[PDB]
């Protein structure tokens, strides 16, 4: 339960947490192994998985934009420009992670 | 001579940034050449 | 967490922060405490802090081949080092403010200088593996500064300025 | 905290009156010397009058040398540790 | 002798000035069993057994050294206690090299 | 009571444990060094459990504060003067000892620099001038040496590894550019032979040295 | 008085040159207790025991 | 310690500050209460006041062999 | 109750404790009709309505510090309305 | 108390971000009494006649 | 970590044989942790030594 | 876990050949031993011990057992991961049979 939501801030950062997900490119869904869960919050992880999914194509453009300068001028300042909304994604997610820890609700 | 040579460089330093003195300690010893002179120059002429 | 790894980030080591100089960097994460989720993400702030040790490095050895160039460069490169080494301590009381802060605001902080990080510290290995000294390490680093990203384009202009002022000096003793 | 360096006066005196008790076992006497409060300002007192000759209540007159005499004990000392004892006997 | 042999139990445990009764109490028994000494008295015997104890440790200098403080010694004043004195020292004289294992685990158990 | 005064106006002993040792604090990310020992005992079946002296924050670092400017201390095991090296059981409350080793080791040899320079320091002219500059430079690291003992002594104090070591962080640049041109100037000091060599190749590695450093 | 003062410079000495451990007023009190008589057997037996008592109490 | 550290660099003995004639005026060792670490550098504090009565000593020999020079050398000495 | 009620008069209109009259009686009239909340009690429609403000305004700037400032107020622990308190802000904007 | 410091800052910077035109003594007087449970409806409405 | 622990049982193991012993590795491997948890070389043979009286009395 | 007590039980247990409470009272007898006070023999020299060993296999006339057992000691210190060498080969020592 609690333990879900802490991995589904893994996964809005869109690195593999807790669990094993056996995807990272089609969509990030979290496996549990279990029949005994029910598909009801799982198919709300399958609407935060979608959320993160999206968020490591944005990190491989950035990745594919290291280079010593070869081609384009405009051609890795707009994938700087990229980032610098990409920083935003990353502050509303700190507060998230400062709701987990014992200090309204933290439910998913 | 000592003395002399503190006033020379302290004069430049401070007529702050060295940046006006360039480049820069061998040019303090440039001014130190003709301090030198003028004892030399002076010695010879009572010779 | 936050203490050990604010420190392996100016580049003293850990044990749990293995660094076994300058062949490599491992990270060392075989941590109970900290979450698999928290600690994957710990790897991509020290990889940041690998590239920080191997510019440092190029600092202590040419101030302290040949060419006055050289270290007027590492001269002009601490200076851009200085606002990386300011955040480094006002993130220090950043943790003491509140206990409530983690590791996700330390992602946060360093995403505005890890755009800075591997471009430059490709920009001097670039200089150090053809060997190039001289007056056309600041071609070489003006033809960097022809490029692009705004944060970069912007700072290797003030590491091209302290020596060109060394320029400045010879051809003003020269005339 | 602080050492005794930083600490002032008091932690200095509190050590002084230590140590010296460790030593003033093993020395057997009527009673052993303590402290009798004078100030660091009464002193100062006391020494403006024997430069003229007269006496205050740690001089006693001794018309057998025609001299003065200071208390030899742990007697207060200022808070020096019994080095005004030698200090204004000269 | 009371008060002194107390003061030794609170200074020793650095702390305690009656959570040092069991160790009083203690120090009384052992000082109430009576032991008897191999060799008492003799100034050269003892200053003799601390002079191979020093190069025995490698810390030879040093046994130099102890020959001039020995005399020295006398000079500030001349003891009537000083083989027990002289004795106390050399039992609690260690080696240089080795630690005693831990001591600081040995709690536990 | 004398003593009991004493052990509560002043920082409990670190060089005795006669007076235990404040190893506490409320965060749970400063009692890392606990847990990091924890788990190395839960994870190594071979594992000796280091015995360390416990500190009572920042006074590990006024005693290396000392040592850069001033006298040695006895809670460094430091040998000889080439060698000073770092107590091989002082650790920090919310650091690890290999990574709080690694930082002290660091500082430690730029405090070795300071004891080797002041082993040149004995009480021609030319050699003694020289050895009086490096003295007259002194003064003014003895004068940062009271600026910076008076943030700590004050209470709350507010100083720590990171924003203490930035303040003399110039100053130990300084004094690492020292060292060079020494190094390489006395080496025909113990052989034969001082007469003009000594004072020579002495303003050789000066006159190098300011060539090398003013015009760069 | 003046006498008690300078024994101990040149016995502190050889206690710390020959390892023995003890801290000033501890010295103090042996001294008190050879010149009031003791065995030696007993003085050196109850401070060894007393020593590695306190390490364990300690720790 | 701070009129205390006056009184000791006078030259003068303390308690804390004994006199050992064999070696002048120093600081006795391992004081508890006080890290052993601040007293190597008192003793060199001990050190400009043990050679400061090692002074006086040389004034007041010739003042209240011979010489008319020796006591000139006392009125050379006191300007320092 | 009362006392902070008066206070509040008469530090706001700036006028000592026995002119503030008449406002007194407004306010313990206003106050006694509806004393207590008459919504459920729940921060987050609160947090979300100051959020939906700045968006508003395009000061989402303001917006994204607001959040970790209001983090920061309830990891502190000291407050237990602190709901309305916002909402007492939110309403004074 | 320490604690309390800090929360009436993060109170009084939330307020100064939202330009409301409250101070520190209105605003203590404000929380002390929410705190009692007061309605914060009627008075806001209390505070925009008292500022009128 | 696991090879290293490996490693060191192994040459103990090897060294032990040698001197001949009824001992079993795991037993050996305890006396390791009881040394590394400090404690005089004296008391650690008494009980090991102990230990073997016994049991072979006992069996 | 590893605590000087919990390592004693395990050695109990397994020797006597009984379960944990069955050796109580050996385990009783055994904490007695060790918490009586035992003054160091070892304070210098991993060498000297070392040298014991290989006496008494010499001793016993066991002397390849010497000679591998040179070798070993070299491996046993630069693997290096036990800290208390020193104890163990004494343990070793007393352990020398035939």
């Amino acid at each position: 339960e609690t333990s879900l939501v802490r991995d589904l801030l893994y996964v809005f950062q869109g690195i593999d947490g807790k669990f094993v997900k056996m995807c990272n490119s089609e969509n990030c869904y979290k496996v549990d192994g279990k029949v005994a869960v029910s598909k009801s919050l799982k198919d709300i992880t399958s609407k935060l998985s979608e959320l993160g999914w999206l968020h490591n194509k944005i990190k491989k453009y950035t990745d594919q934009r290291s280079l010593d300068r070869a081609f384009g001028l405009v051609g890795q300042s707009f994938c700087a420009a990229l980032h610098q909304e990409l920083k935003e994604y990353y502050r509303l997610l700190s507060v998230l992670h400062s709701q987990l820890q014992v200090e309204s609700s933290l439910t998913l | 001579l000592y003395t002399l040579f503190l006033e020379s460089v302290q004069s430049r330093l401070q007529h702050s940034e060295s940046v006006t003195c360039q480049s820069f300690e061998l040019t303090l010893r440039s001014c130190l050449y003709p301090h030198i002179g003028k004892q030399y120059l002076e010695c010879c002429g009572n010779l | 967490m936050i203490h050990e790894l604010l420190l392996a980030l100016s580049g003293y080591p850990g044990s749990i922060f293995t660094w076994n100089k300058r062949t490599g960097l491992q990270v060392s994460q075989d941590i109970p405490f900290l979450h698999p989720g928290e600690t994957s993400v710990l790897n991509r702030l020290c990889k940041l802090g690998t590239d920080y040790i191997r510019f440092t490095e190029f600092i202590e050895q040419y101030t302290g081949l040949h060419g006055i160039y050289l270290r007027a460069f590492c001269r002009g490169l601490d200076s851009i080092l200085q606002p990386y080494r300011q955040a480094l301590l006002d993130l220090e009381q950043e943790f003491l403010a509140d206990p409530h802060l983690s590791i996700s605001h330390i992602n946060y902080s360093l995403d505005q200088f890890h755009l800075l990080f591997p471009s430059i510290m490709v920009v001097v290995e670039q200089i150090k593996s053809q060997k190039i000294h001289g007056c056309q390490i600041l071609e070489t680093v003006y033809k960097h500064s022809c490029g692009g990203l705004p944060p970069v384009r912007s700072a290797l202009e003030k590491t091209l300025a302290v020596c060109h002022g060394v320029m400045y000096k010879q051809l003003s003793a020269w005339m | 905290e602080p050492y005794v360096t930083e600490a002032g006066r008091e932690a200095f005196d509190k050590l002084y009156k230590l140590h010296e008790g460790g030593l003033q076992i093993l020395s057997a006497t009527t009673l052993q010397p303590q402290l009798v409060l004078l100030e660091e300002t009464d002193l100062v007192k006391a020494v403006l009058n024997v430069l003229i000759g007269v006496v205050s209540s740690t001089f006693s007159y001794n018309q057998a040398l025609q001299s003065f005499a200071v208390k030899q004990g742990v007697y207060i000392s200022g808070t020096s540790p019994d080095n005004v004892s030698s200090l204004l006997t000269q | 002798p009371n008060v002194l042999l107390q003061n030794l139990c609170c200074r020793i445990l650095g702390k305690g000035e009656a959570d040092v009764a069991q160790q009083f109490q203690y120090a009384v028994r052992v000082i109430g069993s009576n032991f008897a000494p191999t060799v008492e008295r003799d100034e050269f015997l003892v200053t003799e057994k601390i002079k191979k104890e020093f190069v025995r440790q490698r810390r030879e200098a040093d046994g130099a050294l102890f020959s001039e403080l020995h005399r020295k010694l006398q000079s500030q004043g001349v003891l009537k206690n000083r083989w027990s004195i002289l004795y106390l020292l050399l039992s609690l004289s260690e080696d240089p090299r080795k630690q005693p294992n831990k001591t600081s685990s040995f709690a536990a158990l | 009571d004398a003593r009991s005064w004493l052990e509560q106006h002043i920082v409990h002993q670190y060089w005795t444990s006669r007076a235990p040792r404040f190893s506490h604090s409320s965060h749970l990310h400063s009692n890392l060094s606990a847990i990091w020992d924890q788990h190395l005992y839960t994870t190594d079946p071979l594992y000796t459990p280091d015995d360390k002296t416990i500190v009572t924050e920042t006074q590990v670092i006024r005693e290396t504060l000392w040592l850069l400017s001033g006298v040695k201390k006895l809670l460094i095991f430091q040998l000889n003067d080439g060698k000073v090296n770092v107590r091989n059981d002082i650790i920090v409350t919310h650091m690890t000892q290999n990574c709080l080793r690694s930082v002290l080791e660091q500082i430690a040899a730029y405090g070795q620099v300071v004891f080797r320079l002041q082993k040149f320091i004995d009480e021609f002219r030319t050699y003694q001038a020289f050895m009086w500059a490096l003295y007259k430079y002194f003064i003014s690291f003895k004068e940062e040496l009271t600026e910076i003992e008076k943030c700590i002594i004050n209470k709350d104090e507010t100083v720590t590894l990171a924003i203490v070591l930035d303040k003399l962080a110039p100053r130990l640049a300084q004094l690492k550019v020292l060292h060079r041109v020494f190094s390489t100037g006395i080496a025909e000091v113990p052989p034969d032979t001082r007469n003009v060599v000594r004072a020579s190749h002495l303003l050789n590695t000066l006159y190098k040295a300011i060539l090398d450093y003013d015009n760069v | 008085m003046s006498a008690v003062r300078e024994t101990m410079d040149v016995l502190l000495e050889i206690s710390r040159l020959l390892n023995t451990g003890l801290d000033m007023e501890t010295l103090s009190i042996c001294v008190r207790l050879c010149e009031q008589g003791i065995n030696p057997e007993a003085l050196s037996s109850v401070i060894k025991e007393l020593r590695r008592a306190s390490d364990t109490l300690k720790a």
